[PDB]
DNA sequence: TCATATTATTACGCCAGACAGGG
DNA sequence: CCCTGTCTGGCGTCCTCTCACCTATGA
RNA sequence: AUGUUUUUUUUUUUUUUUGAUUUGGUGAGAGG
């Protein structure tokens, strides 16, 4: 099996999982303890920002591969802005402070 | 962009700010059409409009007037993703507390009314009234009022009189509950009182009191009075395949609370009576309580069918949350997944990646190429011909792939090596061609596996992945030094068959010029591979600085050896491979090439090696036999003798002579006396079956026995397996855990019968269960070590210290087990070495000690190095470069940057799986006796006995260094002395264990001190021999007329004076304690060693209760402090100790509990760090008495005694910095002149860089006091919520974060990886410095 | 079809952490 | 009042693949 | 040398760009 890019899920903006649905892998936990292990703080960063979730930064990502330029424009994941929604609908009032 | 994120409660303002609209009615959706509900949960004017710049029901169908709302729609005009952000409120009728307030342990508001949970419980939920500044009544303020106390109350207190329930009443006593105020009363109730449990238990509330003070969070906010709701979204309403729509669980939650609340306010519209209100805003609080965490309260609430629906805090919470689910792990584009294979023709640096998952993986690659070219136009062209798959996309899929690396990942990755980055080489076919040296790294065998491919998109990533993770820089092993790109199994049976030799063969002993015509020899048809040879071989030694020199000879080899040399690279010398090359050899091989040539001869060289062991394993056609498992002859022979000695046992036991636990115990002694028998019979006709002649009578020679080959050359077998395929296979054990007494006499080339395979089975059933048990125990290791760890990243060059460990070479007490280059190897030291023979300046005192080095070391014969390590690095917020030491797998200091306590942490739980789940001293050597913490006397006969009991048994060699050591007890018979030199095998000690010695320092008469026959002691003449003994009884069988009376035995002279102890003044008496028998009775004159009285007495789960720092459940009791001792209060609960200082003050006790034998007496001093009774030890308390490099060596020593008895070779880096991480808190002793509290527990770097911008001032630090706190107790308690909340409970630590106003900045690793930017170790340590220089 | 709103099983194994009881 | 059983909560491995099954009521 | 010398309705509207190809929990089983 193999994805470059097509469907994702609902409530999260990352990819589908499994075959039938034509998904991509999860880059789990202890991968992400891996790339931490060597000095890969850009491959992480694509592997959980670019490839995986902030749309803006896959558009844009999309659109300068097939321009020919291999630059990543991160910006914030979505699933992080989902578990501030879902924190903060508790009576919890967390933020995100000063440039 | 931004900085720290800041966490606090949510005021009702601050809720209304959030919210774009008030969700009144429940009613989710229409159901029978499309439309949702206007104005229910899902309304349009709360929140926006379904379709993208659209009213929903009829107006604005182009791109002009994004915004306007017409009444007949009630509806904004903005995205389809504007609904995600935007979220509603819902107006609570009722008052509800939070449940993650109210019930968090401790709750929140239960330390903070002081009152306890369960009467805070019985008021808000409508079962109990509480009382509201009443006035001129008899009635506090706290106390609650229940439906008598409340009824009679009201006829009497009619007036002014306040005493609600529930949450408003709760509410108020918040709202109305002056911080400041008790601040004061709390801080002068603390300094007013003596109480242990109170001061605690006032330091615990004061400490939420004023912290509450210090941020922006009211009292009254934790109650829910406008309680917000989740986008809709975030709660998604699709159908599956059908016609109706699966409804997500928050939507019943949500839609339970509006249906109640509509109740709510039309019962208080319509003013029903008090009972019918009460269960209405009970029903109302259980429903917020259900809805923000389910299943707090009583049993959970459920929808379909009796499984309970998960809730807010379940979307927070547990395995399956948004922390360890969506944000530490995430699904990934530009991903593969297939089936490996092996594909042995590859280099190293390559691997096999199939036609169809390239094409695939690289469409945008693809689709940039041929928009460049111009054989296209639009986009749509282009996936058209990908789609069609024309003939010109595979070249430009090649150009594509040439030098682009792909991320290879193995599914359970423990270890930093399972992702490696390779080249592509495309495959026809549907599988992974990996190259088979790397499988070693991956834990991948070929029996099924699966991998996966990722891609590094931008050009950072394809950067990191050639200059960090390609498979060519993985070739050591970061837990070690040991290489990892080590030659498996086919290849080292191709070199043990290729380097060896046999007595004749053809070209036995003929003469050649060079290692090219021994090949070629070896090809025609001339020779063998393996036949003795003078060869003239050229090895270059590189003797010089940099500079290689040749020298040609001609060597006594083989053929096959020549044919190897053609492969090794120009430095290495000719006896690498003149040797017989099995697995160990090949290893350091490839390890002194390394360390000689570099890496790239390694990398080359490790190919030429894989090539020609699989190139000879082919021409050796070593294959497996029924034959080639040779049964010993000797074997029935054996069995019928032990047939015959089991037989005598059991006559035996017939007749009665011998007991059943000795019968049990000499059938398993007999059977494996039998089976090391059987054992060395099969391994003799194995190891040197062979034997041919060569010209005339015969000679033999190690055998080309096909499994012995497999077995010797450490390919794939060993003596274990070997032994059960030939000879018999031992004792196997049944469930119970004790062995079973017959055996099975019958191997596996023999037939096993019915009984004994069942036997077998028992034995492989448990081993089967214990793998597939232990796996989670060994990842969930993993995941606390690198949690615990997670922040810690190399962030200096110099701390600028001079303390650092004393590495020693560690000695149990037989041969020296770890020798001092294996632990002192690529190590900082902390002061210069000195020359072990006068005060040489032999290394200096920051050089990092590498091989030779080492070797330096090893030919002076260095004592032991003090050196750096990590827990004694002075760096605030890291660890410097020096303190931390080699890199290990690479070859220099590690660099600014590299994250050490992931690599720590995962070298230390990889190895979680290999690991298990479930009379006197005999010297071996010969040479010097020396000891330590002795202080001894000579007795009568000689032999110097010892007045400690602490005393170490060095054996000291005539070099210098330490070969032996043992602990003596006290008064033992030494039967050698200080300083003297013995024999190997002679017996230096003797001791009597049972018997605990009561000897003395001076001679005398004896004198019962306190000994009256009838109460203190009793009369028990002894039966078989008549030599009688007046026995010494204990405190609890005599009554409590004479319990007050302590038996001991003074010494004086021939008049009766007291004989002094040598040095003092004071006599010396000996308290006799309990379960005592007199040996020497009254009148006796005494010696020195001469008793006065008869005194009678693992694996995997032992790495967690040393990390997680457990307390076993019989500790060694310590001494907090030096001086003499005494013993207090006869038996209420315990006994005591009181311990009087010599100089220092006095008041220090402890209460023993009396069932330990303890080891002091009466008249003996104690010192910190000196035990008082036997056992296991807390590390806790070797941190408070003996100091921080004892704790660390402690745990360092515990653990790699685990680790090495299962055989897993770990630097001690790894366990020194999660050692770091476990003592990193820190609690106050003296508060000094800073803002810290009395017994407040701070954080150390916190504390130290305080008292060091103080103590550079004229003003004097502050004292603190380190405290060793367990990994998950420590990773829990953190400066960084996130950290704590991506771990385990986060219920507990969002709300600690929420009512103490904490924030995040950010700082480590984790924090990182959850918010989405650079980690702050590898690369993007550039980055944060830049970040942190510029604020 | 369109609002009404929650009851008759037990059978893990530590391991911390808080709580009423009593010498 | 300092030990103490006793009770309550909170952990318990990663990755993948296949299949089936989904609230009652109701004038 | 010369041409108002057989006229009649045998009739004028495009595509337009502006947006995408759509699948959530529970429980059971297998591979490594
Ligand atoms: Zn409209
Ligand atoms: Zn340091």
């Amino acid at each position: 099996h193999a994805r470059s890019t097509g469907s994702y899920s609902l409530v999260t903006q990352q990819p589908l999982g499994g075959k039938a649905q034509f998904g991509g892998q999860r880059f789990g936990e202890m991968e992400v303890w891996a790339l931490e292990a060597y000095g890969a703080a850009y491959t992480l960063q694509e592997m959980l920002t670019v490839k995986s979730d902030d749309v803006n930064g896959r558009t844009k990502m999309y659109k300068n591969i097939v321009d020919g330029n291999h630059q990543m424009e991160p910006g914030m994941p979505e699933s992080f802005n989902v578990l501030l929604k879902e924190i903060r609908s508790l009576g919890i009032n967390i933020e995100l402070e000063d440039e | 962009e931004f900085d720290a994120i800041k966490i606090a409660l949510a005021s009702p303002d601050m809720i209304r700010s959030w919210s774009f609209g008030e969700v009144k009615k429940p009613e989710t959706i229409n159901y029978r059409t499309f439309k949702p509900e206007r104005d229910g949960l899902f309304c349009a004017r709360i929140f926006g409009p379904v379709k993208d710049y659209e009213c929903l029901c009829g107006k604005y169908k182009r791109l002009k007037h994004r915004g306007v709302i017409c009444e007949k729609c009630g509806v904004e005009v903005t995205q389809t993703k504007v609904r995600r952000e935007r979220m509603g409120h819902i107006e609570l009728a009722s008052p509800t507390a939070h449940i993650w307030f109210l019930k968090s342990l401790p709750s929140r508001i239960g330390l903070l009314l002081d009152m306890p949970l369960r009467d805070i419980e019985r008021v808000l939920y409508f079962e109990s009234y509480v009382v509201i500044e009443g006035g001129m009544t008899n009635l506090e303020r706290q106390q609650i009022l229940t439906e008598e106390q409340y009824l009679d109350a009201l006829e009497e207190f009619g007036d002014e009189f306040d005493a609600k329930m529930g949450a408003e009443a709760i509410q108020a006593l918040l709202k109305s509950m002056d911080l400041e105020q008790e601040c004061e009363q709390l801080r002068e109730e603390l300094n007013e009182t003596n109480s242990e449990t109170k001061r605690k238990k006032l330091t615990k509330r004061i400490k939420l009191l004023e912290a509450f003070v210090q941020s922006g969070n009211k009292p009254e906010w934790m109650i829910l009075t406008v309680l917000p709701v989740l986008p809709p979204d975030l709660r998604p309403l699709v159908p599956l395949d059908g016609g109706r729509f699966a409804t997500s669980d928050l939507n019943d939650l949500y839609r339970r609370v509006i249906n109640r609340n509509n109740r709510l306010k039309r019962l208080l519209d319509l003013a029903a009576p008090d009972i019918i209100v009460r269960n209405e805003k009970r029903m109302l609080q259980e429903a917020v309580d259900a809805l923000l965490d389910n299943g707090r309260r009583g049993r959970a609430i459920t929808g379909s069918n009796k499984r309970p629906l998960k809730s807010l805090a379940d979307m927070i919470k547990g395995k399956q949350g948004r922390f360890r689910q969506n944000l530490l792990g995430k699904r990934v584009d530009y991903s593969g997944r297939s089936v490996i294979t092996v594909g042995p023709y590859l280099r190293l640096h390559q691997c096999g990646l199939p036609k169809k998952m390239a094409l695939e993986l690289f469409k945008p690659f693809i689709y940039g190429k041929l928009e460049l070219r111009g054989l296209a136009t639009t986009i749509k062209a282009a996936k058209k011909m990908v789609e069609r798959e024309e003939a010109v996309v595979w070249d430009i899929l090649d150009e594509v792939i040439r030098e682009h690396p792909v991320l290879l990942n193995r599914a359970p990755t423990l270890h930093r090596l399972g992702i490696q980055a390779f080249e592509p080489v495309l495959i026809e076919g549907k599988a992974i061609q990996l190259h088979p040296l790397v499988c070693a790294a991956y834990n991948a065998d070929f029996d099924g596996d699966q991998m996966a491919v990722h891609v590094p998109l931008t050009l950072e990533a394809q950067l990191e992945a050639r200059a960090l993770m390609m498979s060519t820089n993985n070739i050591l092993s970061p837990a070690n030094g040991e290489p990892i790109i080590v030659p498996s199994q086919d290849v080292v049976l191709g070199l043990y068959y290729m380097t060896r030799d046999c007595v004749n063969a053809k070209g036995e002993g003929m003469v050649l010029t060079g290692p090219k015509e021994a090949e070629r020899l070896y090809r025609s048809g001339l020779a063998s591979l393996h036949a003795r040879v003078k060869v003239r071989i050229t090895e270059y030694e590189k003797d010089a600085n940099g500079e290689l020199v040749a020298k040609t000879s001609l060597k006594d080899t083989t053929v096959g050896r020549a044919i190897l040399w053609m492969i090794v690279p120009k430095g290495l010398p000719y006896s690498i491979v003149n040797q017989a090359l099995g697995k160990k050899a090949i290893s350091k091989m490839l390890n002194t090439c390394y360390r000689i040539l570099g890496l790239k001869p390694t990398v080359i060289f490790a190919d030429q090696i894989m090539y020609t062991g699989f190139a000879y394993a082919a021409r050796s056609g070593a294959s497996v036999g029924i034959d080639d498992m040779v049964i010993p002859e000797k074997k029935h022979e054996i069995i019928s003798e032990a047939e015959a000695e089991v037989a005598e046992i059991q006559e035996q036991f017939q007749s009665g002579l011998v007991t059943a636990g000795e019968r049990y115990n000499k059938v398993i002694d007999i059977w494996a006396a039998a089976n090391d028998r059987v054992s060395k019979a099969m391994m003799d006709n194995l190891q040197t079956e062979t034997v041919i002649n060569r010209d005339g009578q015969e000679e033999k020679q190690v055998s080309f026995n096909s499994i012995y080959m497999m077995a010797d050359s450490g390919a794939r077998g060993s003596a274990a397996q070997i032994r059960q395929l030939a000879g018999m296979r031992g004792l196997m054990a049944k469930p119970d855990g004790s062995i079973i007494e017959t055996p099975i006499t019958a191997n596996f080339r023999e037939g096993l019968n019915v009984l004994q395979y069942f036997i077998s089975t028992h034995g492989a059933r448990k081993g089967l269960a214990d793998t597939a048990l232990k796996t989670a125990n060994s990842g969930y290791l993993t995941r606390r070590l690198v949690d615990v760890a997670q922040d810690l990243v190399v962030t200096e060059d110099d701390c600028g210290t001079h303390e650092g460990i004393m590495m020693t070479p560690v000695i149990e007490g037989g041969d020296v087990k770890e020798p001092l280059r294996d632990r002192v190897l690529g190590r900082v030291t902390a002061e210069d070495v000195l020359k072990p023979g006068t005060a040489d300046i032999l290394v200096p005192r920051n050089t990092l000690l590498h091989e030779q080095w080492c070797d330096l070391l090893e030919e002076n014969s260095v004592d032991a190095v003090k050196v750096r390590s990590v827990v004694s690095c002075d760096t605030d917020f890291g660890v410097c470069a020096h303190c931390y030491g080699r890199d290990l797998a690479r070859g220099h200091i590690i660099n600014k940057g590299e994250a050490i306590g992931v690599i720590a942490a995962q070298s230390i739980g990889e190895p979680g799986t290999q690991l298990t789940m479930r009379s006197s001293i005999q010297v071996k050597n010969k040479g010097s006796i020396k000891l330590s913490n002795v202080k001894s006397v000579v007795n009568s006969s000689g032999k110097l006995v010892i007045t400690s009991r602490n005393t170490e048994l060095k054996l000291i060699d005539e070099f210098g260094r330490t070969k032996e050591s043992y602990k003596v007890p006290y008064g033992a018979v030494l039967a050698k002395g200080d300083g003297e030199q013995v024999a190997g095998g002679e017996t230096v000690a003797n001791w009597d264990p049972h018997t605990m010695p009561v000897i003395t320092e001076v001679s005398g008469f004896v004198r019962f001190t306190d000994m009256i026959d009838g109460q203190t002691i009793t009369r028990q003449t002894d039966e078989l021999t008549g030599l009688s003994s007046l026995v010494v009884l204990d405190s609890a069988e005599r009554t409590a007329g004479g319990k007050d009376l302590r038996p001991a035995l003074k010494i004086v002279d021939a008049q009766g004076n007291d004989v002094l102890i040598p040095g003092t003044d004071m006599p010396a008496q000996y308290f006799l304690p309990g379960k005592a028998i007199v040996q020497l009775e009254d009148g006796v004159q005494i010696s020195s060693g001469d008793t006065l009285a008869r005194i009678p007495q693992g694996g995997l789960p032992r790495v967690a209760d040393l990390f997680e720092a457990r307390r076993p459940k019989e500790p060694a009791i310590l001494a907090e402090i030096s001086g003499i001792v005494s013993f207090g209060k006869e038996t209420k609960g315990k006994r005591r100790l009181v311990i009087t200082p010599v100089d220092g003050s006095d008041p220090y006790e402890e209460m023993i509990p009396k069932w330990r034998q303890l080891n002091v007496f009466e008249g003996e001093r104690v010192e910190r760090g000196d035990v008082i009774s036997d056992g296991p030890e807390a590390p806790h308390d070797i941190l408070r008495l003996r100091g921080v490099h004892a704790v660390t060596r402690y745990i360092v020593n515990e653990v790699q005694d685990v680790y090495r008895l299962q055989g897993v070779k770990i630097n001690d880096k790894h366990i020194e910095v999660i050692v770091r991480q476990m003592l990193r808190k820190a609690t106050i002793v003296n508060a000094g002149s800073s803002d810290f509290l009395e017994g407040e527990q701070v954080e150390y770097s916190r504390v130290k860089i305080a008292n060091r911008e103080l103590e550079a001032n004229g003003k004097v630090g502050a004292t603190y006091s380190r405290d060793l706190l367990g990994i998950t107790k420590a990773s829990l308690a953190t400066e960084s919520f996130i950290s704590a909340a991506s771990f385990q409970e986060t219920t507990r630590v969002l709300t600690e974060a929420a009512v103490a106003g904490k924030r995040d900045e950010l700082r480590g690793l984790k924090e990182n990886v959850i918010v989405g930017r650079l980690i702050p170790a590898g690369t993007g340590y550039a980055y944060h410095q830049d970040r942190m220089r510029r604020r």
